[PDB]
């Protein structure tokens, strides 16, 4: 009714809640959260332990046939003891759906590879480990693919400064492409774009 | 198995190291012990024994490997 | 305190995988140098392959130990296979940056960076 | 609860003590209402008139700032009167406000503007 | 008739598309019966293989057995009968009827910090 | 819905007509001469060439040249120091210092964009507020040297200066789209 | 557009298609550099009353996402996540090349 709101169809959430009990209940190994949000899109947040036995049962299960994989993200929080959320989103042709996978790891605990499930879970937990440092186990070929050859550092984590530590220029005495310390002729200006009040009521948070 | 040959090509790897001076070295004498190398020293001792000998020396004999007479008696029940 | 390994119960094995892995970096700086002509020499490559481990040498946590293990697998075989150049390979000794002495006396002389 | 009375924002229910303002136990539950005129170092005001929040089974918004809670109210800060209210405000606060925001010091510093664009 | 392709690059075309059907859901019911009787993956796997067992044995035409089925073509419904009997065996061996490994952190998956 | 690009319907057969047709065409190069003669089509048509320096490619009003600072009719300087160019400048590319002026004024006393750095998306001419920045059409000033990309208010201006007689005529002409 | 008669009958002949009919080159029929300026329509929210911006607050009705089982907080028929897709039918129009 509302030109400026977006249109809510409530058939999709129902759906979701419903094979989110269903996913929920067969794996309760595993599955630590179900959530939908009001996007209608379903998020199952698992356990480490059981990505492969997850990933394997959504892509083929009858009722699931998740058998293309979207996307292989991770998210930093550094504010949690395993900073790193790893995101799964799935589609399914057969049904016409989308899902969301989520687990989590730290710096130092890997978790195992989707390699053998899906094909491009190479190249995109490839881009996880170089972007974050993630490592994953029983990998074919884990190694850089998007920074420059041996570059220190993961560079997408929240504490990697946006400039880096290093820049490259040509150095006429030794004749080569020379890497230094980095030096801005104009720093990159800060803005703390944040109002002091408060913008959603819903997403208030209780006091400590 | 030519004791006195395997012997003396030992020592005279010894001698060709380059860290450690000839004059304190005996067949006897250990690594860290009395020579005052490190863990990365004896490997590349062990190195030195892998590409002036021929033939391959797993990581784990190189912790038993610690002095020459280690080395030489070890080259002679292994060949 | 208890954690789940990566690849090394304890630090034993843990220094098991950074002795082959310094004795595979020792086996290829000869190759290296010859192959990607590099103006230093087969001994000082050694010597920073060596000052690299020691820089590294004081983590005593089995699976730090292990991922900095796996870091130096891939930095070998990025070497291994050359697309790791003759530049970066150069990246790692500095040549072309001034050094700032430690001393009290440089240090203030030259700004306000402690 | 010794000297204390029991009052709900949003349903929540939060211990005050007597003497405490209806803005006071909504920051006390941890939302701020919007003002103007009141400053927790100055004396209460009450003209700006942008703290009116509705009460529950009262049919007359009040002033947070300066209206002490009584006994057991539950305060509607998100309710639609609240919102009307707050939006009519704002409505004659920038009715005779002039149009000098890119000449103005508070540039982003502005009550003002950000209670506009959050109310 | 029969049917010439599939439509799909890789797909063989199944010129026995029941007997096939009958003999992957006779094998994925005889591998649910080693679960256990509790378990919400053998309940739900065994009804949607005795459901598409009862369908194909009650439409004996290829084209309205698909119709029937709607999960594609009859080989896409066997490749999917394939695959779920892969997913039972899988699922026998990793057991994740037990109760949940190990909780999360109390702000694991808190959003937004 | 849904169509083929590649599947035939049924078959053709195998006549002996159809298979001296495709005899003839992979013997005699049908298809290859059928290529060159509409490639000779080509060959007589008139080229889609314009005559540069003499002939300039078509442009609108809304495009997004070289940057300017405007003037009011009166002569004073437009902008009035308020920075949501910079704030809104997804590069970083501009930088504003400003003090009041000699009689109280609020003026720029820096007003540096740098065109290495821009990228020429028309957020600093859409927010501002008082029409003081703009991108005006010129888009021939490559330089020499990396320094002469490096502008400050007095290039600014003297840019605004310049192509006043064309920036305005094109703000007169789409500013009652925007 | 200038080409002579004999040189349009060959590009014709010479391509299988009628090439004056479609020119690829812009002569007249496009629209005049020059136009009359417009007015453009206001949204439905340009109203003086009944346009409380609490009564058309999208951005407010965002709720957080609700959790169907957390490990801390929290014989029926199996589910899909959606209805098997339908299959699509073939173009009426031109279903093959
Ligand atoms: C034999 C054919 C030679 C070419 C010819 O006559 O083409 C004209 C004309 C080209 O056809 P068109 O593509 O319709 O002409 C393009 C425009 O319609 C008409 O073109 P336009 O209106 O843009 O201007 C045309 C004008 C353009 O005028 C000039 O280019 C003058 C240049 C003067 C330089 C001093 O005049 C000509 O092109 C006249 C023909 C000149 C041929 C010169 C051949 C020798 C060149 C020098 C050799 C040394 O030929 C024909 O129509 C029939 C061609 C077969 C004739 C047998
Ligand atoms: C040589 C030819 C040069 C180009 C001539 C003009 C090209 C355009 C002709 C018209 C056209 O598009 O026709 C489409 C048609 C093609 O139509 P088609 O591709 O639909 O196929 C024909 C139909 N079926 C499928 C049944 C075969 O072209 C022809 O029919 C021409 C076929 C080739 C004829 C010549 C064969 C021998 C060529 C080499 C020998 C030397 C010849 C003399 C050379 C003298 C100068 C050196
Ligand atoms: C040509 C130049 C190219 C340079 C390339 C450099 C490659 C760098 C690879 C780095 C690999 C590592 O960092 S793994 C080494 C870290 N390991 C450890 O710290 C384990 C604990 N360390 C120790 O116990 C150390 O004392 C020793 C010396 C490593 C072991 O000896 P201990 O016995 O006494
Ligand atoms: S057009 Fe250039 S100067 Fe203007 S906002 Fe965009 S990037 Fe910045
Ligand atoms: S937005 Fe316009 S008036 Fe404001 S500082 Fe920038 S150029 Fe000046
Ligand atoms: S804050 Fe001004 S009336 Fe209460």
């Amino acid at each position: 009714k509302r030109p400026t709101v977006r249109p809510r169809s409530d058939v999709t959430h129902k759906q979701l809640s419903a094979f989110g009990e269903y996913v929920a209940e067969i794996l309760p190994k595993y599955v630590q959260q179900v959530q939908v949000s009001c996007l209608d899109e379903l998020e199952i947040c698992i356990h480490p332990d059981g990505v492969i036995p997850t990933l394997t049962f959504l892509r083929d299960h009858t009722n699931a046939q998740f058998k293309s994989l979207a996307d292989l993200t991770a998210v930093d929080v550094p504010t949690r003891q395993n900073r790193f959320e790893i995101v799964y989103n799935l589609l399914s042709l057969r049904f016409n759906s989308r899902i969301r996978v989520k687990t989590y790891a730290d710096e130092l605990t890997p978790i195992d590879s989707i390699v053998s499930v899906h094909i491009a879970a190479n190249w995109y937990e490839r881009e996880v480990w170089d972007m974050f440092g993630v490592f994953f186990f029983n990998h074919p070929d884990l190694r850089r693919i998007l920074t420059d050859y041996g570059f220190e550092g993961h560079p997408f984590r929240k504490d990697f400064p946006l400039t880096g530590y290093v820049e490259l220029r040509y150095d006429d005495e030794v004749k080569r492409v020379v890497a230094e310390p980095v030096e801005l002729a104009q720093e990159f200006r800060k803005f703390d774009l944040n109002s002091p009040w408060e913008a959603f009521p819903a997403y208030r948070q209780p006091p400590e | 198995l030519t004791l006195d040959g395997i012997k003396d090509r030992v020592l005279y790897v010894l001698k060709l190291y380059d860290k450690i001076d000839p004059e304190k070295l005996s067949v006897n004498s250990h690594f860290m012990k009395d020579l005052g190398l490190d863990s990365l020293d004896q490997v590349e001792i062990i190195m030195a024994m892998e590409d002036e000998f021929g033939f391959e020396i797993p990581d784990i004999d190189a912790e038993k490997l610690m002095c020459p007479q280690e080395i030489v008696d070890y080259i002679a029940d292994k060949k | 305190t208890s954690v789940k390994p990566i690849f090394s119960r304890d630090l034993n094995e843990a220094k098991r995988r950074v002795r082959e892995l310094y004795r595979a970096w020792y086996r290829e700086v000869p190759n290296t140098v010859h192959l990607m002509q590099l103006d230093i020499t087969v001994k000082q490559g050694r010597d920073k392959v060596r000052e690299m481990f020691m820089k590294n040498a004081h983590v005593t946590d089995p699976r730090v130990v292990d991922l900095l293990v796996i870091k130096g697998k891939m930095e070998l075989q990025e070497t291994i296979k050359v697309w790791k150049q003759r530049t970066h390979v150069m990246r790692f000794f500095h040549e072309t940056e001034t050094p700032r002495p430690k001393d009290f006396l440089s240090k203030f002389y030259m700004g306000h960076d402690p | 609860a010794s000297n204390l009375i029991e009052v709900f924002v949003d349903g929540q229910s939060v211990m005050v003590e007597p003497g405490t303002t209806v803005l006071q136990a909504c920051e006390k539950v941890g939302m701020q209402i919007p003002r103007f005129c009141y400053h927790e170092r100055l004396s209460v005001a009450g003209n700006c008139r942008m703290c009116l929040v509705e009460i529950e089974k009262a049919p007359k918004v009040v002033a947070a700032c300066a209206m002490p809670v009584m006994k057991g109210w539950n305060i509607l800060t998100n309710s639609e009167k609240s919102k009307k209210a707050r939006e009519g405000v704002m409505e004659f606060l920038l009715a005779n406000h002039p149009l000098d925001c890119p000449i103005c010091d508070q540039g982003g510093e502005c009550d003002l503007q950000d209670q506009s664009m959050m109310f | 008739l029969l049917k010439k392709t599939t439509g799909l690059v890789g797909l063989a075309v199944c010129d026995t598309p029941h007997e096939r059907l009958t003999i992957l859901y006779t094998k994925t019911l005889d591998i649910l019966k080693h679960f256990p009787k509790h378990a919400a993956y053998r309940k739900y796997t065994e009804q949607i293989t005795n459901e598409k067992l009862d369908m194909v044995k009650a439409e004996p035409d290829v084209k309205k057995l698909e119709a029937l089925l709607q999960g594609g073509e009859v080989e896409e419904v066997i490749l999917q009968a394939e695959k779920e009997l892969s997913l039972a065996r899988k699922m026998l061996k990793w057991k994740p009827w037990e109760p949940l490994v190990e909780e999360p952190p109390a702000n694991q998956w808190k959003w937004p910090i | 819905t849904y169509k083929y690009v590649n599947k035939k319907e049924q078959e053709s057969e195998v006549d002996m007509k159809s298979a001296t047709d495709n005899a003839a065409r992979i013997l005699m190069w049908t298809e290859l001469i059928r290529g060159l003669g509409m490639t000779l089509s080509y060959l007589f048509r008139e080229p889609a060439t314009i005559n540069y320096p003499f002939e300039k490619g078509p442009l609108s009003p809304r495009f997004r040249g070289e940057h300017a600072l405007r003037r009011y009719p009166s002569g004073e300087e437009r902008c009035i120091a308020c920075k949501l160019c910079e704030a809104i400048c997804p590069a970083q590319a501009i930088t504003i210092e400003a003090e009041p002026r000699a009689d109280g004024s609020r003026r720029t006393t820096r007003y540096d964009i740098d065109m290495t750095k821009c990228i020429y998306c028309g957020f600093c001419q859409e927010a501002c507020p008082v029409d003081a920045i703009v991108e005006g059409p010129n888009f021939e000033f490559s330089t020499e040297t990396h320094e002469e990309l490096l502008y400050n208010k007095e290039k600014l201006l003297n840019n605004g200066d310049k192509w006043e007689a064309e920036i305005a005529a094109n703000i007169q002409a789409d500013y009652l789209y925007r | 557009a200038s080409a002579t008669r004999v040189i349009q009958k060959l590009r014709n002949w010479a391509s299988g298609q009628d090439l004056q009919a479609k020119l690829q080159l812009r002569y007249q029929e496009i629209a005049k550099r020059t136009q009359p300026p417009p007015k453009l329509p206001v949204g439905p929210s340009h109203k003086l009353s009944n346009n409380y911006y609490c009564t058309r607050d999208g951005r407010r009705e965002v709720v957080p996402p609700s959790i169907i089982m957390s490990s801390q907080k929290a014989e029926k028929k199996a589910v899909t996540p959606a209805p098997p897709m339908k299959r699509w039918e073939l173009s009426k129009d031109q279903p093959y090349l």
